[PDB]
Order: structure tokens, then C-alpha cells, then sequence
């Protein structure tokens, strides 16, 4: 069938520099390539037609070239433009869209505001023994957090999660959970040191 | 304008399952209602098509003839059928209005079809508590299949992390919904709304330190 | 007459690019999928034309194509004589 | 009368669709080889419309498309009379 | 009469034919951007033909192109007719 | 009277034809360089049809083009209205 | 509706030899016979076609102007003529009806034309004899070319394993037909019956043990 | 001419499970292709047409996609599709066929029901010495039937031929023979060890 | 019939600048202006496109929608609008007239448009001094931005051989025109004639030995 | 977009020889594409169309050929030919260029009238002492013009410059500059021998 | 319906020559009488065409428009005209009919044409003299540029081999004629007869032994 | 422009065999290639048109195929066979011919009648003394002729020629000459052994 092959995957480009984002259709299409701004959770969001602008689309948002080649260019990108990309053919049965792409705003390497929390006693009956570990708003996404108690390593039971950019910070979160056994974690109890 | 889906959770392998597109808002005559999946952090896949009017519903060679597209005008709706279900078919999935431009003008908020042979569970709920700007959450532990979490009932909103589901090695969607305050607040109410359509949970706790 | 000749055409055209797309969706390949193109293509038909840019792959398409030449051409034909008596009539 | 040119159009159709794969059967790389497509490529001939996805690359075949063009344009050509009587004679 | 018509057929041709290429440049893979192929297109559409080395890829191209079917078919129809009577009342 | 329009029209196909292959040849890519094909091109032309295997790429092969079918579609539209009298008079 | 065919067996290199597709069933006027052939473990080989209306008959570049196809409506039949044949004709030669379609309805039982310059023979058959299901069998020993094994005239037909001719270092076809049978019924007649069109063979070997 | 590509050659999948077999046209051929099960000895069936489905041919069978590639599925295989499957161009003039696809049904390991045959006397007449030995209903094909004779190995006119997998049993019947100078075999005459 | 460029020199990046091509000689209904383009030492970039007739004006990807063509078919001109430019926008913009046909039947001068965030300067310009053909010169020295030197107001012109400007380490074009003349002439007026439009200079020197 | 690739982008030819200039286009473009002369600071000046000749254009110039290979000859170089030669698509919008090929005319070994050129009073009191060394009508190109003062070898702020190829000697004139400061220049004055 | 050429034998560089096809057979209207050329031991080079009827008269950018073809209908002939000769027109050049059909129905002899800056010579001829059959010969020595050679003024034809002319070291063709004859003969005349157009020779040279 | 590309150049097949010569056009040119047999110093012969048969070309002469591939075969080469085979485009202009396939008959070794010739009395006068060798009705080609006199060896002046194979006997004679100052030649005068 018709393929779309979107350039690149991944775009860490700084943000109010100029960004550009390429469709290249296995044939000649026509003008028939639609572009398509899908948030993380969300729906995706149609920004260019026919390759046209959108009531409602930022002005930064074209879309040129025709050929294979056809471009969506975000001139200055925004903080609010972390998403990732669609390009979606018409010209043929059927519909078909491109591999997308994702665009990540680069910037100031900030740090993260820590909090260690130790298990919900509720919990502690159960017989697991969850000691989670949070690092707040940071960048890049790059973090080594490790556990050690009474000062020997921690390799065991460490699940880490990372959540989306911030739509206005475009900044980082993480949460290292550490599940433990009620009875490995009454044995031991002085506690995430970040690097 | 806009388009609300109804249906869809968790199915066991082969099961069936059918997705619901409630039209709302000003509909012409002669529109295609479409059918969009995303698979875990994937592409998006075109699946289906149907004119509500002569009611004829085509159908991607990925997604065979396992599903059937249905119309009904009368209800201003349309629907998924969802037979032969497999591993793969784990996704979300959209419809979307196409007015025959070929084009996605709008999108339904796409729901979540799981599909694996272990079975639905409930989640534990244990709370995390804690100057400046404190930080206090909770954990959702232990958990099967599409998460909700508001604090105070959707009223607090800012400095919250809510986090992505981790693969418990068990087998269990266990998260952690996380909010920053500032620390003269413990006075302040802080009770974090857990709800789960696959298990019928309303789980609700408090957070002193 | 005349104003009920082109209602006529600019109606098999409007039936034409309709029931083609709807004809033509499904078909891996079918280019003629969208009423808009749709349109082009079921003018350039009546016309007479034949420019090929666009066509049906699909029999029902082609079954289109069909009805939309016989009661087209006929209903452009009218819009054609039309304008022929009143250059005609006139000068 | 009618009836009578609908009918001898329909018989031309299917007399040069049948010729027209025949002609064409044995020349490597004709597309005009199954009655079916044949019958598409003599409708769009005697329409005068010319889209292009078929036509003989044979001799004897255009020969064929000839008769296809003498006969079934006019033949055509009065059930695009017709049916312009039928507008005319009515409203 | 005859000599009007022509007239009036090379103004929508030199019409049809400026138009296009002025509704056709800015286009990328536009073909149909110069007046000189802009007027074999104009002709081409003209006497109901349909070659297809051009037409318009953009809306309003096609909108050119629909008047140019509208007026020029007409326009050269009398034309067609002028020289039929010319060869009529002689033999 | 038909057979003398007939006649005219074979004149027009064999002078467009010759003038054409003629126009034509030394263009490099021409592809309307042969009487026999430049004849196939010369029928398709004047019945209005419009297939698009073949065409002039030359200006003096299209100013042919343009006579065959100012010349031609006339003169076979004498041809057609020639025998739709003929099953008009008769049935 | 079915299609019939005689003729073909063995030629000499360069010889001559001519295939039937006899009709019958409901036959309508513009069908197109074909002609397909397989060598020996090889792919399908589109050959010719035929209307038997006007009786033009359009040939492969591989099969030249070497064969002819001859139509005969009054027999509802249709022939190929094989002028030259060389060591790669050696195949088997189905005919088939096309409506003009473009893919085969109908399949004739399809036919062997061997070429060689060796000389028809003719079969030994030497019989195999024999608690559960004990096996019993035969051979059909050094011939050429095409070999036929029924057990009881063709009652007989379970647990039955006629193999694929072996070509014997000598150039001669010995095959080996084998019955499986519950021990309890050797009481039993049991007669393998081997067939050659080429050599007029009837032979039909009893088995007792 | 049109090159029809099919792909592959064999498949050794099992029973029940999905089947595809493709076949890439050389040029855009329309939709004319079509699809033909034929059966060791047996002529061409036609399965698919268009692209459409035959009166009496089995649901597991349908057929897909266009531009070169066509797909031919077998949704659960079955033990009667065993059969080599081939692929037909209409489109340009003259059809032509593709290279063919053996489908071989996979299932559990077997063994042989053996049934070693001294030679008919009539025939210990003639000259000739044929000792046969029968293998029955066994899966895989790989099978190793040496002989010995007095315990001295054979390699000397050892025939093996093997069946078609049965239509039900996809299963194998071998039948090794082993030719032998009548005057050899009276020389020594106790006998087909199977592995 | 011959086209008049009006307008550019220096801007600073981000900066505007607004191109002229006055028509002056027979010109027709429906030509194209159009608008090309040549770095230092580069290709030719077609850009730009109008119609003064309509007024429709079709422009580069490469020079996005920056850049606005306008018309005015009262002064028989046309112009380039020239927005948000851009360190690559370092070049010369030759406007040219198209009649439909589609190559540049006529071609204006061609001016030159530089951008960099450095400021306009002066030149110093001083003399060089001196048998058969003796050479004198001069030098441009420290400028910037597009520099003229005729040798006694356009008079002399042989032997000539006013160089290209080198990129001083600096950042100033300093230059070097140059004259060669038979000896017996110094008798002879030898002042070489600096212009800068960027620098209102018109800087005459004088040549003795 | 279409893509004109100019072949070769230098050629140094000799005077009266023949001489070719290739354009291939990345489609075929009927025989929409026009040549153009444009001498060193001039206007590009069209030579040929449609691939037909123009009023007042020398005959030595014609073009042929066609598909995607579009040729300009010129039959016998002169020396007014030294020029950048131009290539321009028309079959598609937008219209395109090609790279452009520089001819550059070639002839026998000449040599430098040189000319060493002190700094000008004015110009040492400023601060620097520019010493100019002029080079004059010469080929071919390469030519290595040093500086030494008191006989020790100067690589400080030495400026070449080159000159376009005259339009009728086809000949390279250079100019040497080297800054100094001052009081540099005050220490030592005696002064661009050339090699 | 054949055709007849003349003119052509040796131009030095830059030169000048013109070939003749006179038509001679039944001769149609609308023929295009075209010229081809083939270099020593090289393929065939379609080099232009004509229409003697309008008189239009296409030619290879290879040919350029170096050579021009004249048509003369009063003559049924046409001609190719050859200006500005290079090494490389080196060839031999056949006219040929074809009726617009666009193949070559009929061929002219073909003509040479030879080009090189050194000069016209004659052939020194130097005979060869000799049981069975013995073999009696001829040289035609030291010639340029096109040399035939018949016995007994073309009498004799068979055991003949007249060889492929060397380039002989000085610069000139060298060939030598060869006859095998019955030695009985040795009674018979044998006188090898050499022309040249070239050089107007007519040389025959008896050989006795 | 169009470029039949002719397989092979060179074929040595054996009388009486199947022949065959295939002409890939680089575009699809129709039906409109034609082939020409010329043999050496004739005028090309016409053969098939159309890829057709015309009045009086031997029944051997057919020519199938289309596409970009045509094939001109001889089924059962001939004697009179020996002769290049050309190959003409149609369909655009202008007409094109392929590169050219020579055909060489193959047959029995056989050997050659020599017949060694002393210089002419005449010519011996004029200052040179050409010794011939001649040569006669052999094959293969490859044939080694030497020169001795008083029996040290001479690869001074040795001129060999070959002629075009017998449109009967598809033969090959050879005319070795030596060329020898007449005083080189009076010196001595004992005389070619082939091998």
C-alpha cells in the first residue's frame, strides 16, 4: 500500500529555533498529506490540509513541498509543542499514516527537588513493603538514582518511572519505587541518593 | 461538535467487545465515521470506514474480517464489533469524522481494549506524606488493566505528577499519583480520587504526616 | 427549461461524485475516494472529455460511470444547446 | 426507435467488446484481453469520453475500435437525443 | 454569426488558456503554467478530446477548466455546425 | 451529400495524418513519426475520443492537431448524423 | 460441467502426437480452451488458448509455432497438435476452460506426453505377502513409460500406498503398491490390478503368504 | 513478460495455525490475479479470483492487498491443504503463473509401522533379487533404513521412494528397495534396520 | 526595453529592505516579473513571481512567506518585500522579465542585499605611485559593506584592473585598483574615483611619483 | 522539486576547441529547459530556449539532445566565452536552475609584469603600512608570490587577490597585499619575489 | 525498385563531398529516403531523412548541422551534402527507402568516404605465380585510399579470396588477390583486373610461372 | 535517446542449432523493432518488422517478444548465416540500431593448403621483396605462421590477413606477407611452417 516515511523519529531541538519535520510517500500523492498534532493521552489534532492551515493553528505551523518530500515546519518552536507528528496520505484506498514523530524542546540543565517516602503502614500489614523516591521538574532526562541501606547497594526490586515533558516547563519527574518484603524491611530501616 | 466513545476494557483472547461513537454536535448527511487504534507507544493504524447513510464499512487487511462496522442513524452513533480478538489488538481506540476531504476534522477521546488471558484485580491505595514547597502522593498498587486520579475530587490541579503505569514484575499496574504544596497547607484537605471502570473502585485517602 | 437542465446535470454530477467515492472506497488502489476529486472526475465525464487522471478500478465505480455519461452528456448537452440558441437568437 | 438505438448501441457494445479481446488476445502486453474490461473500453469509446486505461495496441483491434467509434457514437448519440427529447417534450 | 462565434471561441480559449496558467503557477508539479501549453490544454478541452499531457492540479485551474468546458464546447459546437451547413447547402 | 462527407473526412484523416508524421519527425521523442500510427492518432482525434497513447509534442504537429480537428470532427459528424438519420427514416 | 481429454503417452524426439478435450456440460458460446502443462515437479506453463467460435489460437513463445490448436465445435472438443517435440515437452497437459474471465472454472484430468528415444516395455509385477494390522503388497517391475494400481478392481482403497515410480539404474519404472489390513482376514481376496495404456498390460497377482 | 514472484517456496507450518503466501506482480497488474490449490496429481482448483471468493471453497481461505502484493491466507491451517498453491496474472497479454508454494503441515513426531518383503519366487526366477521394506505413517520425513546383510552394511542398489503426507494423517510412507544378482542373493540370505 | 533595480544595501539580521524593478520599454499585459537571487560565489535561486496584471504573487519555500512581492502598474515597477532576513539572504537579487513562455527574456542589474549585525564604515583609500608600460593604483582600505572606482571620471578604462575585495582580518573590505600606461605620461591626470551608496563617500586621490 | 544537475561545474578548454555542457533533469521535462551566459558581475543572459536560438547570440552556440540529457555546445571556444553557463527547468512550477558550469579558456605559459607598490605617506602616519605587489596578465593561475624583508621570509598578514580572466587574453592578474604595523615597518625598509 | 548512389572516395579534413541515391523503381510520393553510415568494423548510424515531396530533412545532433540533404524530385534522387569532414566521418554511408512504416525496405550500395590530411596514390600491382590444385595470386601494393579486383574481367569467381586490405607501415593499402585452380590449366588466361576511382587505374597483370 | 542494447555481440554456434539474439530496448518501445541481417560489405538486409516475416527471408528467421526484450532466432543455423545481425528501433524519434550481434558458424577442424610465393622479378626491381604465404579453407581461426630464413626466425615485417568465413563452407584463409629490403633479400634466399 502507500508509505509514508516521516524524518526523523526523535527531534531534541531548543525551543524559538526552527524545527522541520519530513513526509516522504512511497508515490506521487498529489497534494493529498495531512498533518496531525497528537499529544501524549490525547486525540490526535489535524494542524495542516492538503499541505492549508486549520482555524485555530498557530502561525508558526506551515506546510510545503510536494513531490514525495512534503514538510511541516514549526518556525520558532514552543514549549507547548512537545508531541509527537502525523502525516497521513489520501490520494489511494486506504488512508495510510506516517511512523510520526517525536519533538522534545530542549534547555537549561535545571536539577531535581527530591522526596523520599517510606511504606503506608496500611501497607505494612499486607507484607510488602513499597519505599517510593520522587525527583521533581528536572533536565535532561538522564538520572542515576541507586538505593543503599545501612550503606550496601540496592539492585533489588528498584522500579523507576518517567512521565511526560511538561507542557510549559518541558521538564522531568521521576518516581523509583523499591518493593521490599514487610520482613526484609523491619530487619534493616535506615534508608535514595541521586547522581 | 465533538464525538463521545462508549465500551471497551479487558477480553480474553478470541473474546468480543464492541465500541461505541455517540455523534453530538452538527452532523451532515453524508460523512464517514473512521476507526484510528495506537498500540502501546506505536503509530496510528487506519482500521475502518462507514457511511452512516447506505451504511457500507470497509476494513483494513490488518484487522481483516474480525470486525464489523455498524451505522444506526437513529441513534446518531457508530460501533465497532469486535470479534476473533488478539494480543496485538491491545490498543486505544479512536473514531473520527472524515467528511469524504480524507482528513480527521474530529476525534472521539478513544478508549483503552486490553486483551490477555490473566484476569481483572483491585487497587490497594497506600498513601505516601511528608519548609517551602512539600511534597506528599500516593500509590495505586497491584492492579489490572487505564488508571483515573484526581485530588480533592478534579478541584487541585497544579504540581501534580501523576505517573505512567510500571509493569509490576507480579503482573499488577501498580502507579503513584504525586502533587507539591506549599508547606503552611498542614490545614488543607488532601484526598486522592482513585477510579477504575474494570473493577468498580471509588478508592478515596487521606493524607496527614 | 434550461435552469431545469443544469439543476438536472449539476444533480447527476452532485449523485455521481457521491455514489462513485462511496462506489470506490475499499478498493486498495482506488484513487477515486474523495468527493471533491470525485466531482472533477464526474464533470470531465459529461463533458465528454476524458482527460484520465482519475477513473473507476471498481465495476460498481464503473456502473457509476455509466449512468453518470448517459443522464450527463444528455444534461450537458441541454446546457450546451442552451447557450447555442441564445448566440443564436441574439446576434 | 428508441428501444430500437438503446438496443443496437448494447449490441455494438457487445459486438466490439467480444472483437476487441479477440483482436487483441496473442499480442504480448495487451491490456484489451477480457470481455469485461473489453466492454468498459467500448462504453468509454462510444461516449467520445477517452480516459485511457485501455485501448488496442493492435491492428485488427483498431480496426475494431472504428466500427466501436462509427457505429456506437451515433448509436449513442440517439439515446443522448432521446432522452433530450423526454426533458424537452415534458417540462 | 459564424465569425462571431469563432471570435468568441479564440476569447475563451485565449481566456481559459490565460487564466489557468496565472490559477496554476505557485503549485508545486504544476504542469499546466505556460500560455502556450495553457492553450493546447485550452483547445484540447475545448473540442471535448481529452488527450491528458495537462490540466489543472489546483481547484481554481479546474473551476477555469468547468467554464472552459461550458463556453468553449458551445463556442466551437458552432463551429462544428457553421462548417456543417457550409458543406450542407453546397453539394 | 454522405459519401461525399465520408470522402472529406478520409481526406482530413490522411492529410492530418501525413502532416503530422511530417511536423513531427526530428523532435526527439516524438512518438507521432509513422503514417499508420499518426492515422490511429488522426481517427481518435476527430471522433472526439481522446485516448492519450499518442499526441503531437511539436507546435506545428498541434496547429495539424488543430485543423484535424476543426476539419475532422465536423466531417465525422456528418458521418454520425449521416446514419442516425438512416435508423431514424427507416424504423 | 467437465472436460474429457484422450490421447498423449510416449513420442520419439522430433515426433508427433495429438491431445483431445472432449466438452461436456453446459458449454456457451465464447469460451476460450486453454492448455497447460507441468513437467515433472515443475510450475504451471500457460501454452495456448482457442475460441472454438471463430478459431483463432494464439501459442507461447516457448512452445513457438511447433503446436497447433485445432477447435471443431461440432464435436464440442478441442486439439493439440505437437509437431517437433524435443525432451522438455516430457510433461503433463492439462486443458481448461476460461469465459473470458481470465482464470481456469474448469480442469480437464490433464494427460502424460513422454519424449525419450528409448522403447516402450512392459511390467513384471511380482508380488510381497505377509497380529494386528499386517501389510501386504506388489511390485511393478522394469517398465516404461504412466502406471495404474487398483486392489479388488478399485474396492479395496484404505491403508493402501501405491508409492511414486522409481527410475531403476537400468531405465526402467519399477513402482512398489502396498495395502496395510487387519491380520484376521488371511479368508480374504486380495489382487493388486495393473494397467498401461502404452503396453496393453492387464496383469492382475494374488497374495497368500 | 509479467513476473508473478511467489513467496515463498515451502511452508512448514501447523495445523490450525495462520497461513499467508504472497505473490509479487513485476508490474501494477490491475486486480487480475488469482489463486489456484492443486493437489499431487491432480489439476489446478481454483480458490480466489479478483483478489472474490469460489462456491464450495473452504472460509479459512481468503484473499487480499494489491499494488505487486497479493496475499493469499489460510487462517487456520488445515490436513487437506497440503497441496502446492499458485497465482495467475490476467491483466497484460499472455496470463502466466507464479512459481508455486508447497504448503508441508507440521504435527508430532510418529514413528514407522515396518514390513521388510523377500523377493516373489517367480521373479528369484528371472535373475533379479528385489528385497522391499515398507515404513508406514511416520512424521518427519528425515528417516534413516540402511541394510545389512550377515551384518556386513549395503550400499549397493538401495531405492528408497516416499509418499505424498496423507490427505487426513499428514503423515509418510517410505518403501526402500534393494535390488540383488539372484546368485548374490543365494549366497547369503538372512536380511532393513530403520533410524 | 531594459529593466531599472532601485533600493538595498545593509540591514541587520531580522531586519527589512525593499527591492525596486522600474519597468522602461515596451511592456505587454501579462508578463511575470520575477525575482532571482545569487550568493557570493553560488548558484542562481529563482524565488519569487507576480503578475502586476492581477496582482498574484507565487514565492520560494526556501524564502518561505518572509518575503512579499508588490505590483503597481502606475509606476510600471515592481518589489520585493523583504522580512525577518536571515545571514543566508547575503546576496544578489537580479529581477527579469518572463513573458509566459518561461525563461528571462530581459534581466535588471541585479543589487546587492548584505546582512550581518557588523556596521557600515569608511574607506581610507590611498595612493599607490610609480621604462615602456609603468603600472599605479590605489587602495579602498577598511570598508563595509559593494564598492566603485573608475579611473578620471570613467575616462581611462585599459590596462584596468581593479581587483575583488578581500576580507580584511579585520572585517573591511579593503580593496586594490590598479592601472598600467605608458611612462611618458608623467603630464597625465590619474584620480581614482571611490563611490559607496552605503557610506555617502565619493573620495577622489591623485597620482605623482 | 525538478532537479537539473549541470555536468561538468569546470572545464579549462582551449580557444576554437569543442566544447559541451550537460543538463541532466531528474524527469523528463519535454524540452522545457534554456541556457544562459552570465559573465563575472553581469546578469545571466539567455542563449538558447525550448533546447532554438536567439536574436543576436553568436553562432558557435546551439543546443540539442533531449529525455533528462539536454546538451549546450559550443563548437570553437573564443576567449569572450569565459563565463558561468545556466540551465532552467520550465515543465513543472516552480521553474529551477542547474549548478551552473564554469568555463575557463586555456593558452600558453605566460608570465608577471610585477609592480612592488611602498605605502602611501597618509596611509603610515593612520598606523598600518600596507606594501601592495601587483602581478599582471599571466597564465596559467597558480603562481607563488612570497615576501622576505632583510631575508627573512614573511608569512604575517599576507593578502592575494586574483583578478576574473580577461575577456579577450584570457589572462590572471594578482595583487599581494601585506599589513603592517607601523612601527614594524619602521624597524626594517628593504622590502615580493615571485615563483 | 533499387537504388543507385554516387560521389564520395577521399576530402582531407575540413573538406567538402556530396552522395547521390538516384531512385530507379517504382517510387510512391511520401517516402523518406534516409542515410546511414557505418565506420570500419562499427554498427549502423541512422544520421538523417527526407521527404523529397515537402523536402524536410531531419539529421543526428551526432551529424549536427555539419551535413545537409538535398531532394531534387525532377531526378528521383537525393543527396548529403558534407561539410566540415572529421576523421571520424570515416565510414561508409547506404541510403535507404522507408515509407513512413520506419524500417529500411531497400538499401543503396553504400558508398566510402575516407578522410585523413595524407594524399591519393596507385598501386605498384606485383604478380604471383605457382599436381592437383595449385593456387595462383596478385598484390595491389603501396595504395590510398576502396580496391576491387576480378579475374579474367570477372570471368572466374570461384576458389577466389581477394583479402582484407592491411595497413602496411608506410601508410598504404597493400591487399593481395588469391585464385586455387585445377594445375592442368598451366593453357588458361589468368590476368587479375585492379581499379581504383581514386586514382584511375585499370592495372591486369598475366601470370605463367 | 532510446537505447537497444543487443546480447550478445559474439556467437559461435554449430549448424544446424537453435540461434537466438535478444534486443532489450531501454523504454518500452510497442511492437516497433526491426531486425536487419547485413553480411560483410552488403547493405543490411531486412529481416522481420513489427517483431513479422517478409517476402523471400528464410522460414529459420522468426521474432517473438516484447517489452524491453526481443528475441531475432534461427532455429537451425545455416552456412549462409555467417553475418551481423542489427536490431531498429521505431517508436521515438529518431530510428536507433542496436550494437550488433556477429554470428560465427562452428564446424570440423580441418587444415590449410599453403602455397608459399616468391617476389615478383618486377618488384624486386623497384626495391622491396613482399614474400606471401597463402593459406587456404581451414578452421578454426587461430592459426600460427612463422617466418625462418636460413632457419633463425623473423618477426621483422610479418603481415598477416584472414578473410570473411565461406557463405558455404564457413572456412578461413589467411595471406601471412613479409616484406624485405631487395639487399636483405639477395643476402640470402632459402625460405613459412605453420602451426
Amino acid at each position: 500500500d502507500i508509505q509514508m516515511t516521516q524524518s526523523p523519529s526523535s527531534l531534541s531541538a531548543s525551543v524559538g529555533d526552527r524545527v522541520t519535520i519530513t513526509c516522504r510517500a512511497s508515490q506521487s500523492i498529489g497534494t493529498d498529506i495531512h498533518w496531525y498534532q497528537q499529544k501524549p493521552g490525547k486525540a490526535p489534532k489535524l494542524l495542516i490540509k492538503y499541505a492549508e492551515s486549520i482555524s485555530g493553528v498557530p502561525s508558526r505551523f506551515s506546510g510545503s513541498r510536494s513531490g514525495t518530500d512534503f514538510t511541516l515546519t514549526i518556525s520558532s518552536l514552543q514549549p507547548e509543542d512537545f508531541a509527537t507528528y502525523y502525516c497521513q496520505q489520501s490520494n489511494r484506498w486506504p488512508f495510510t499514516f506516517g511512523q510520526g514523530t517525536k519533538v522534545e524542546i530542549k534547555r537549561t540543565v535545571a536539577a531535581p527537588s527530591v522526596f523520599i517516602f517510606p511504606p503506608s503502614d496500611s501497607q505494612l500489614k499486607s507484607g510488602t513493603a513499597s519505599v517510593v523516591c520522587l525527583l521533581n521538574n528536572f533536565y535532561p532526562r538522564e538520572a542515576k538514582v541507586q538505593w543503599k541501606v545501612d550503606n550496601a547497594l540496592q539492585s533489588g526490586n528498584s522500579q523507576e518511572s518517567v512521565t511526560e515533558q511538561d507542557s510549559k516547563d518541558s521538564t522531568y519527574s521521576l518516581s523509583s519505587t523499591l518493593t521490599l518484603s514487610k520482613a526484609d524491611y523491619e530487619k534493616h530501616k535506615v534508608y535514595c541518593e541521586v547522581t | 461538535v465533538q464525538l463521545v466513545e462508549s465500551g471497551g476494557g479487558l477480553v480474553q483472547p478470541g473474546g468480543s467487545l464492541r465500541l461505541s461513537c455517540a455523534a453530538s454536535g452538527y452532523t451532515f448527511t453524508s460523512d464517514w465515521i473512521h476507526w484510528v487504534r495506537q498500540a502501546p507507544g506505536k503509530g496510528l493504524e487506519w482500521i475502518g470506514e462507514i457511511i452512516p447513510s447506505y451504511g457500507r464499512a470497509n476494513y483494513a487487511d490488518s484487522v481483516k474480517g474480525r470486525f464489523t462496522i455498524s451505522a444506526d442513524t437513529s441513534k446518531n452513533t457508530a460501533y465497532l464489533q469486535m470479534n476473533s480478538l488478539r494480543a496485538e489488538d491491545t490498543a486505544v481506540y479512536y473514531c473520527a469524522r472524515e467528511r469524504g476531504d480524507g482528513y480527521f476534522d474530529y476525534w472521539g477521546q478513544g478508549t483503552l481494549v486490553t486483551v490477555s488471558s490473566a484476569s481483572t484485580k483491585g487497587p490497594s491505595v497506600f498513601p505516601l506524606a511528608p519548609g517551602g514547597t512539600a511534597a506528599l502522593g500516593c500509590l495505586v498498587k497491584d492492579y489490572f488493566p487505564p488508571v483515573t486520579v484526581s485530588w480533592n475530587s478534579g478541584a487541585l490541579t497544579s504540581g501534580v505528577h501523576t505517573f505512567p503505569a510500571v509493569l509490576q514484575s507480579s503482573g499488577l499496574y501498580s502507579l503513584s499519583s504525586v502533587v507539591t504544596v506549599p508547606s503552611s497547607s498542614l490545614t488543607q484537605t488532601y484526598i486522592c480520587n482513585v477510579n477504575h471502570k474494570p473493577s468498580n473502585t471509588k478508592v478515596d485517602k487521606k493524607v496527614e504526616p | 427549461c434550461a435552469g431545469a437542465a443544469t439543476v438536472l446535470l449539476v444533480i447527476v454530477l452532485l449523485a455521481g461524485s457521491y455514489l462513485a467515492v462511496l462506489a470506490e472506497r475499499g478498493a486498495p488502489g482506488a484513487q477515486l475516494i474523495t468527493y471533491p476529486r470525485a466531482l472533477w472526475w464526474s464533470v470531465v465525464t459529461a463533458t465528454t472529455v476524458g482527460y484520465g487522471d482519475l477513473y473507476p478500478v471498481t465495476l460498481w465505480g464503473r456502473c457509476v460511470a455509466v449512468v453518470v455519461m448517459v443522464a450527463g452528456i444528455t444534461s450537458f448537452g441541454l446546457v450546451t444547446a442552451a447557450l447555442a440558441t441564445w448566440f443564436v437568437g441574439q446576434c
